């Protein structure tokens, strides 16, 4: 699931950039977000159990 | 809940007895004991008159000391009652009325307004110190400091103070800040007064004051229009109406202010309503100024010199002149408005009459070089005021638009149009006389 | 006869005396939830020649989620007040009706509704009512929802890819969500509201309190640092409280006590664990 | 008068009355489209002389039964549950019948009251003045006595519910029931809408449970987005009372649904004091009566159980066949209520 | 939300009819009138006491409350083991008034759907209005009374709401002064608090296992 959503992350990306082309530094900024996001909900879900 | 009306009638004129022999701290402390039980039990008039007393055997005493440090502590005084604080606060403010001393004055006020800040029982106190204060510092001489403690007051939102007490509080600012020369500021303030208001029942001398100070703001940078609007509404003042010097001067300004501001609609309808007035015949000269500059045909700025040259700016013991045109810098600048309003008025003639001028022509028209005539209408062209197309090589302006083919086919409709309803007029007029004259 | 394309009984925003009056400055922060929601409904509605280049597909729809009170049903107030596309506002709970077919047809009606005004938003707030994963199929009740729910995705499903009618969710409980929902096609941009951090709290602090008076003693830069959990609505309720207690002491003026004061009203702490521990 | 009357019945048979709908949309001139609340829609005409623009949609309207013309335009219905709500009789509680509870009443004033007095101070202060109040504390500490203080002494219109009560075995009436009360006080602003018992319907939100539990959290989500959703709802206050704040749904208690969360705990020794002079008052004493002495015995008490050792001694008295109370009887109330008490778990819970 | 009948074809109001009840609430009333008298009860005298005093005596001689300007107990409730005499006492009580009587049980304000049960509740306290003074018994009170408790087990919470509701028509807005309650249950510990406040269930009757007196007198 992490490996198809940094996948539309990074081209959401690059559109916002305005170019036809997924870059390598969107592919970067995709993980950060997707994976960061994912802790997040695991450190959430963390805290209801606490 | 529990009165002590009794108990404090008895006891203040033994505490003012004492504390004229001379028994002032025993009787503060006593009187503070008293106002402690009376502020508990809740007595809004025995805590009142307690204060005020106190405050008035503090000041009958030249103790400036005490009396600031009593009104801080009576002021912090946990549960104090605010109308007990308002009558305080009312007693010291006519104290600092009576008292004449320069400093003492400022710290007696100063503690004042640090008391009463932000509190909506006591606001209409504040804005008199307040204002008192600014009054102090500009006649020490920081008009700079004045505007800056008076523009800090926002007297548009105290619902308590009367609508003539603001309006004068915000007349105030707009002097001080003129005086100061922030004339952004001036406008934000100006913005505040209603113009509504000055038609009630006396709202006449703050009107003219009112009036007075927006003509200063906008002839700062050239606002005729405005400036000749403010002028109406002095001269409609009964009180100026009521003098004849003072409508005349009224008058004379309006009329030289709606000439000086530039054409547009507005001004074009202002201009004729103010000719169509009958008080105009009193000033004969400036009548046949305004009809000048309302009909349609050339005038020129040496003829204007020669005609009205003297009695616009220097003026006759008859009718006495105006500052609009005086000896000074902005006298100047007005009279070369005036002459760019002449170039102006005639390009504006010589263009709805006339299809095609020449550049000399044009030139010798206006009484300036071709070059300045070349950069008058230039500008004027860039501005949008006019539409002129100048074909250097030529020397020819061009004052007509270009004509597309819809155009010319519209123009021929619209006169078939007029042909067609014109006929059919024609046959009502003649079947009117054919019904007179024809039965007989 | 054929009636004009809608009678219905949804009716559509006024957008005239029903629209919101909350600005987008209003709202402070939450520039990232700004982007994505009005990147999400309407950058499609522009451009569309870079969002095939890349191979993504458009979404149809999008998911507000987070904590009880982080700024969901404010942001879609101030899209509504700041779009010119035809709104149509619902809540969850107004879809389930007594008669049986009710429920489906006022999805239908609504999303016709939506297509036949091409450029619209659909909000619905509270989804849980609708969406809910579990069901006791036992009952007729729990049926009937779950016909509404099925009627919801297939509507949804069938979009062409040619119409901007773009659809806005916002619910608490993102977990009890049915997956079919969060299956692409439908729904697919999920943008978080999370507790304001420190940056946000003191961006929410200044957007509340330019409309006070705020005596210069009050620094709010204290009360950001403070390491409490709150929401922006308990931020609001702070200065709410500090107006408050200014109103009953009968001052124009807020004062950093006052502030204190309705902080520590505002922000109760829970109980405190025994030190015998740690 | 009889044959007035006759005639009148006579001329009163021949009358028939009038299909109700609603307006969805106006079509034409002479044309609207009208939905009966029977379920089925038509298009109909509009009587000539009739004030077309104030067919909107959404008025409700009078068709005649056999063309279905519009004839009439009526203002909004009210629900006779709505209307039941309006119509409640709270005697005539006055707020000197409270004791011990000043801070609370100031609180709770100042949300309802002054905001619909003097709404200057908070536009002078600069915020908008908070909606929602929740008077939460132990049994019979006088939050459902400050609710009938608060609108039998107040102007605005008052609207009573029992959460309970607003639950319907129907799917969504519950929902409906609480749109129609909102709109009711939008309609008849200023209102105040008087929830007591709120956790009947508020609720923690759980995520396994039953088809009754999810309608009662449909109805609760309903409350949510009207108390604070896409429509603001200005000049409507909202009063809930609960004896369990604890077992609340954290949304319905954010402070934008709840701004001010009330405690209303057992009295204190003062409170005690001015409970019992004020239950006290009207009772026909013979001798002096030393409360102090009842206070002291008293602790751990209620208003309710300050009142009952009134009733008590008053009891006491009539079995003496008295016709007056005295300390004694007022010792043996005590006594017995405090005795009685023992059957009653001592617990209070905060909202968290 | 009157009840009126109207013409079939006209539409036109005809007749104002009387209110409407659900039928278990309408079978909830006492016509019968049973028969014990005081006396078959033997070993309780202070608990038939304060049961009369509460009950019956408010009802006729309200001047003596009136005079010493004290409010009548609102509500009895009668606890203790099985076979003490509780629903012997209650029909003593109905046998010797003449008012109203709603007699009622726990389980039977336990409904399938939501909101009948309440339903049921304020109808039964509606009808005890209507009907002059009138005394309403709701026996085995613990079906319907237990405590709340935070539990996610579903089912109890319809019994939770059906007791606020009957809590808010004991005591609570429009207060009630026309129709007192009795009730009995076996079990106290498990009843809710706001159940048995003092405002709602004043007097708590205990009634103990016979002593040989009593027993003798039983027999
Ligand atoms: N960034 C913000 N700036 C200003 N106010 C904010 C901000 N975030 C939240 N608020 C406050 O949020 C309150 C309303 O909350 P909102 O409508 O966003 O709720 P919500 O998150 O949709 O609720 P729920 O999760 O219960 O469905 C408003 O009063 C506003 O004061
Ligand atoms: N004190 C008593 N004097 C006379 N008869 C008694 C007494 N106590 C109980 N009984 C007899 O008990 C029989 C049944 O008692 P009843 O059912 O009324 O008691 P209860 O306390 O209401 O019971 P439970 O707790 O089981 O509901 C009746 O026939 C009554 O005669
Ligand atoms: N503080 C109080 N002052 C006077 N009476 C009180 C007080 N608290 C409770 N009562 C009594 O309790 C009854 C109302 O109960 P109340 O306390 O308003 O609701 P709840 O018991 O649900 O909190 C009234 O008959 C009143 O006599
Ligand atoms: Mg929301
Ligand atoms: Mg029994």
């Amino acid at each position: 699931a992490e490996v198809k959503g940094v996948c539309t992350e990074a081209g959401m990306y690059a559109l916002r950039e305005r170019r036809v082309h997924v870059t390598q530094e969107d592919f970067e900024m995709a993980v950060a977000k997707v994976m960061q996001k994912d802790s997040e909900k695991n450190m959430s879900i963390k805290k209801l159990w606490k | 809940e529990v009165d002590y009306s009794a108990t404090v009638d008895q006891r203040l004129p033994e505490c003012a007895k004492l504390a004229k022999e001379g028994r002032l701290q025993e009787v503060i402390e006593t009187l503070l004991s008293l106002e402690k039980q009376t502020r508990t039990a809740s007595d809004m008039v025995s805590t009142s008159r307690i204060l005020v007393a106190v405050v008035k055997m503090c000041y009958e005493a030249k103790e400036w000391d005490l009396l600031n440090e009593n009104i801080m502590l009576l002021s912090k005084r946990r549960s104090q009652l605010k109308q007990a604080v308002a009558k305080m606060v009312q007693q010291c403010c006519t104290y600092v009325e009576e008292i004449t001393d320069l400093p003492i004055k400022l710290r007696l006020i100063d503690t004042l307004r640090m008391v009463t800040e932000g509190k909506i029982y006591v606001e209409i106190e504040r804005a008199r110190l307040t204002k008192t204060l600014a009054t102090i510092k500009e006649q020490n001489g920081d008009v700079k400091e004045a505007a800056s403690i008076l523009q800090e007051l926002q007297v548009e939102t105290y619902g308590s103070m009367e609508k003539k007490e603001r309006v004068e509080f915000i007349l105030e600012q707009m002097r001080l800040c003129l005086a100061v020369k922030d004339y952004i500021r001036t406008q934000i303030i100006s913005k505040k007064i209603n113009t509504k208001f000055f038609q009630e029942e006396n709202t006449e001398k703050l009107k003219l004051k009112y009036y007075n100070l927006m003509i200063q703001l906008d002839q700062h940078e050239g606002s005729y229009l405005s400036i000749c609007k403010h002028y109406r509404a002095i001269y409609d003042t009964p009180c100026i109406q009521a003098e004849s010097e003072k409508w005349q001067q009224a008058l004379k300004s309006v009329v030289l202010y709606v000439i000086l501001a530039p054409f547009d609609n507005e001004q074009s309808d202002l201009v004729h309503r103010i000719s169509g007035d009958k008080k105009l015949e009193e000033i004969p000269k400036y009548k046949d100024l305004l009809k000048l500059f309302t009909t349609m045909e050339l005038m020129r700025w040496s003829t204007l010199v020669e005609d009205y040259g003297m009695e616009l700016r220097k003026g006759s013991l008859e009718s006495p002149a105006t500052d609009v045109f005086g000896s000074t810098e902005e006298g100047e600048k007005r009279w070369k408005d005036l002459k760019n309003r002449v170039v102006e008025h005639n390009i504006r003639i010589m263009a709805k009459y006339y299809t095609r001028i020449t550049m000399k022509r044009m030139a010798q028209l206006l009484d300036l070089s071709v070059d300045e005539s070349e950069a008058f209408l230039s500008n004027l062209v860039v501005n949008k005021t006019i539409f002129a197309k100048v074909d250097r090589l030529a020397g020819i302006i061009n004052f007509q638009r270009p004509k597309d083919p819809n155009n010319l086919l519209n123009d021929w409709s619209q006169k078939l149009n007029s042909l067609m309803s014109l006929v059919n007029k024609t046959t009502h007029l003649i079947a009117k006389e054919e019904m007179i004259h024809n039965l007989q | 006869d054929v009636l004009p394309p809608e009678a219905d009984s949804s009716i559509m925003m006024l957008t005239s005396d029903q629209k919101p009056d909350v600005m987008y400055a209003d709202i402070g922060g939450m520039d990232i939830q700004k982007q994505e929601v009005r990147e999400a409904v309407e950058l499609p509605l522009t451009h569309f020649e870079l969002y095939k280049q890349i191979g993504i597909d458009p979404p149809r729809g999008v998911l507000m989620y987070g904590p009880p009170g982080c700024g969901k049903t404010m942001l879609a107030k101030a899209v509504a007040h700041h779009t010119t596309a035809a709104f149509i506002r619902v809540v969850g709970s107004e879809f389930v009706q007594k008669y049986l077919g009710e429920g489906p047809r006022m999805v239908r009606d609504v999303f016709r509704l939506a297509k036949e005004n091409a450029p619209a938003i659909i909000f619905i707030d509270e989804i849980d009512a609708i969406a809910t994963k579990r069901f006791d199929a036992q009952t007729g009740a729990d049926r009937e929802v779950q016909r509404i729910l099925l009627e919801l995705l297939n509507q949804m499903d069938g979009f062409d890819q040619n119409v901007n009618v773009k659809v806005i969710m916002a619910t608490n409980r993102a977990d009890t969500l049915d997956p079919a929902l969060l299956r692409p096609g439908r729904l697919d941009r999920k943008i978080e509201f999370p507790l304001p951090d420190r940056r946000q709290k003191r961006l929410i602090f200044s957007t509340i309190t330019s409309k006070m008076n705020l005596s210069e003693e009050v620094d709010l830069e204290d009360y950001v640092a403070r390491p409490d959990k709150i929401s922006g609505a308990d931020i609001n309720s702070i200065c709410q409280e500090s107006g408050m207690l200014a109103v009953r002491e009968n001052r124009y003026i807020v004062l950093a006590k006052d502030f204190e004061k309705a902080y520590k009203t505002v922000i109760k702490k829970d109980e405190q664990e025994h030190e015998f521990y740690k | 008068k009889q044959y007035e009357k006759s005639e009148n019945d006579l001329k009163a048979l021949q009358s028939v009355g009038q299909i109700v709908g609603e307006v969805l949309k106006q079509l034409t001139e002479e044309k609207f489209i009208v939905k009966a609340t029977n379920g089925p829609r038509y298009v109909v005409g509009c009587r000539r002389q009739l004030d077309k623009s104030k067919l909107k949609p959404g008025t409700r309207v009078a068709l005649d039964m056999t063309t279905l013309t519009i004839m009439r335009y009526l203002p909004r219905e009210v629900d006779p549950l709505v209307y039941n709500m309006s119509h409640e009789d709270p005697g005539n509680v006055s707020y000197s019948e409270i004791g011990g509870l000043s801070e609370q009443i100031r609180e709770l004033r100042e949300v309802i009251e002054l905001p619909l007095t003097n709404p200057e101070l908070f536009q002078r202060v600069g915020i908008i003045p908070p909606k929602g109040c929740l008077l939460y504390g132990p049994p019979g500490t006088g939050k459902t006595l400050l609710a009938r203080a608060v609108a039998s002494q107040l102007d605005c219109n008052f609207l009573k519910v029992v959460s309970s009560s607003i639950v319907d075995k129907y799917i969504g009436e519950s929902a409906r029931l609480i749109r129609e009360m909102f709109n009711y006080a939008r309609d008849h602003q200023p209102c105040i809408i008087f929830m007591d018992e709120i956790d009947a319907i508020g609720g923690r939100r759980f995520s396994e449970g039953t088809s009754a539990d999810r309608e009662i959290q449909r109805t609760l989500m309903e409350l949510l987005n009207q108390m604070d959703g896409f429509d603001t709802l200005h000049r409507v206050k909202m009063i809930m009372a609960t004896n369990r704040p604890d077992t609340l749904d954290p949304a319905l208690l954010r402070p934008g649904r709840l701004d001010r969360k009330i405690h209303i705990d057992l009295p204190n020794e003062q409170a005690r004091l001015d409970i019992l002079k004020i239950h006290a008052g009207p009772i026909t004493k013979h001798g002096e009566i030393d409360y102090e002495a009842i206070v002291k015995l008293s602790d751990g008490f209620n208003g309710a159980d300050l009142r009952n050792v009134c009733t008590e001694a008053g009891m006491f008295a009539i079995r003496a066949d008295h016709d007056f109370v005295v300390q004694e009887d007022f010792m043996k109330a005590v006594r017995k209520v405090a005795d009685s008490k023992k059957l009653e778990s001592k617990l209070d819970y905060k909202p968290v | 939300g009157d009840l009126v009948g109207v013409n079939k074809d006209s539409y036109l109001i005809l007749e104002t009819l009387p209110t409407e009840y659900d039928s278990r609430v309408k079978a909830m009333e006492v016509d019968e009138r049973p028969t014990e008298q005081y006396s078959d009860i033997g070993g309780l005298d202070k608990q038939i006491q304060e049961l009369v005093e509460a009950i019956v005596l408010p009802m006729n001689h309200k001047e003596k409350f009136e005079n010493l300007g004290i409010q009548p107990p609102k509500g009895v409730l009668m606890y203790g083991p099985p076979g003490t005499g509780k629903t012997l006492l209650a029909r003593a009580c109905a046998a010797q008034t003449k008012a109203t009587f709603l007699k009622l049980a726990g389980p039977q304000l336990v409904q399938m759907f939501i909101g009948d049960g309440a339903k049921l509740v304020r109808d039964a306290f509606a009808l005890a209005k209507e009907k002059a003074p009138s005394i309403i018994f709701i026996d085995e009170l613990d079906a319907i009374g237990t405590k709340r408790f935070d539990s996610e087990k579903a089912g109890d919470r319809e019994v939770q709401r059906t007791m606020l509701e009957l809590l808010n028509q004991l005591d609570g807005f429009q207060p009630n002064t026309q129709v007192k309650v009795i009730a009995a249950t076996n079990r106290v510990d498990i009843l809710d608090p706001a159940l048995l406040r003092s405002g709602r269930l004043d007097r708590k009757i205990e009634f103990p296992m016979p002593n040989e007196e009593a027993r003798a007198r039983i027999m």
